Formats: C-alpha cells, structure tokens, sequence
C-alpha cells in the first residue's frame, strides 16, 4: 500500500506544520508516545534505536525534554541522513555527530521538545515522541501524564522489576486507558 | 495492585503513623518510576521514610539518581537496599559485598545510605521519637 505510505507521510507533515504554528495555539494530530520504567526505559531507548538504525540514546540522559521523531519514507535517497528542523537545510551523515549534538542538547536542558527528521529507505515513515521514562520524580510523571491523557497512540514497553504496584509503564497505560 | 485497595491504603496512611514507603528501581521502557502516595498524604515529607528496592539490576548512575534526590527531599532520607539456614547473615553479607562492584556510586562520602542495618537503626530512632 504505497498510497497508504504516502497518505501517512502527508499527515505527519501537516502535523509538524500545526506544531510550528505554536504550542497550545492550535489543535494537533495524534502520534506515538513511548513510556517505560527505569529498566523498561533503558529497553525503551534501545528499542527506539533498533526500530530504524543506531542513533544516540542512553548513557546518562536528563530526559527532561521530549524528542519528536518524525520519520520519512526515503526512496530516491541512498544515504542515511538525519536533519534538525531548527537547523534547517543542515544535514548530518554520521549519527555520531547527531550524538554530540543532541546529547549537547540533553546536557543543556523550557520543557520544549526537540524535533527531529531522519530519512532512510529501510525505515517506514512514522511519528513517535520519546519523553522521560519513569524512575521531583512527580514532575516527570506530571509531564508524562499530560502527554498520555490526550488520545495519542501510546507505546508502552516492559522489562521491569517493581512490585505489582510499582511497574509504571503498563499501569499508567491502564490508568489513562482503561 | 490497582487502587480500590488504594482506599484502604489511603485511610491508613493518613493518620499520624510513621509511613515506610518503598519503590522498585528499574524500568525497561523509559525507566524506573518513584513514590507518589507518601507525598500525597505527607507534603512536608516529615513523617515518611523511603526505601528503594530491587536495586540489584540497575546501573549505579541509577542508584545515585534514586537514592539521592533533591527534587524530592524528605527528612529521615531514603534507604536503598536489595533484599532476596542463616539467611539473615547471608543477606547481610551480600549487602556488604555488592557496593564493592560500584563503590564510587554508592559508598563512603557518597551521600546515599544503604543496607539493612543503618535502615534498622533509623527505624528505631523515628519509632521511639514519634
């Protein structure tokens, strides 16, 4: 369904436009929100990695700012390149440079989420956003709850350890989605 | 698990008992969460002590984030410990031994405090006082 691929592409584009008119200044389109407990969130970032190709995650991540990943189906281009929209017309070939850049943004830490765009013929166009995984800690849970309450397609990951009352990704998933 | 059981919990926590909250560390997805109800019934964090469990199976950077926070301070502090004949002495030996793997992360002069005996002493003090 090449046409399904294309229609999803146009819809993620118009989503990013609505995001560029401003936050809270318009209605937006849903997307995939990912959440995961401490172990479940390390497995979360690693999962997001393998979902397309190796990209900088993990290490020590402040997690305070979400990351709006917008993917593009990439025919006609034979090089794996990811670009930043704020740094428009600037492409990055090796994801080690993306490592230094977005980890520089991590250590920099507004609550604004950094937008991202990656083109690869292997990857299907998507629209996931990675927010902090659960571990003051009530603040991270506040931003998470705020993001999951709205009808986004929530992607919960699990590999936990916490008591039955402790496993946060799936239980919050059931909290906002009965 | 859910919360309806929540109702009993809440009632019990309210009154001036010394509340002992625990929290599982880890997380595959984003990561390991933290407390919540103790801060709900106790805004000052004055009558609640915290324990971070299942702490065997996280990078030490993880212990530091959890055992020590200022984003979520309380008196009496948090106490991280991994729990799991003569089993008693054994669980004591493991505690003594494990921090060795990552001593810098959670050992002397590190702010964090851990193991069962320091926790037990603190419990004795708070119980006697209240």
């Amino acid at each position: 369904d090449d046409n399904m691929m294309f229609i999803t592409k146009k819809m993620i584009e118009i989503r990013n436009l609505l995001q560029k008119v401003g936050q809270g200044s318009t209605v937006t389109l849903p997307s995939i929100v990912v959440i995961g407990s401490q172990s479940s969130g390390k497995s979360s970032v690693l999962e997001a990695i393998v979902g397309h190709e190796f990209l900088p995650k993990g290490s020590n991540m402040i997690t305070r700012r979400p990351i709006e990943l917008t993917l593009v189906n990439d025919p006609e281009a034979k090089v794996d390149y990811g670009e930043f929209p704020d740094l428009g017309l600037a492409r990055v070939t090796d994801f080690s440079l993306i490592q230094k850049t977005l980890t520089e943004l991590n250590q920099s830490v507004t609550d604004d989420p950094i937008r991202l765009t990656i083109h690869s013929p292997n990857i299907p166009d998507l629209s996931l956003i990675d927010l902090p995984g659960y571990i003051l800690k009530r603040k991270i849970t506040e931003l998470c709850d705020k993001y999951i309450r709205g009808p986004n397609i929530i992607l919960a990951i699990s590999a936990a350890d916490t008591d039955l009352a402790n496993s946060t990704a799936l239980q919050a998933s059931r909290r906002v989605d009965p | 698990l859910k919360r309806k059981i929540t109702e009993l919990c809440d009632k019990y926590i309210r009154g001036p008992n010394i509340i002992l909250a625990i929290s599982a560390a880890d997380t595959d997805l984003a990561n390991s969460t933290a407390l919540q109800a103790s801060r709900r019934v106790d805004p000052r964090g004055e009558r609640t002590i915290g324990v971070i469990t299942k702490m065997d199976l996280v990078e030490p950077e993880k212990g530091a984030a959890i055992l020590s926070d200022r984003q979520y301070p309380l008196k009496l502090g948090y106490v991280g410990v991994i729990s799991k004949g003569n089993l008693l002495a054994s669980i004591n030996r493991n505690e003594k031994n494990y921090f060795g793997s990552h001593p810098t992360e959670f050992g002397p002069d590190s702010g964090v405090s851990t193991g069962v005996m320091t926790l037990r002493k603190k419990l004795l003090q708070v119980l006697e006082q209240q």
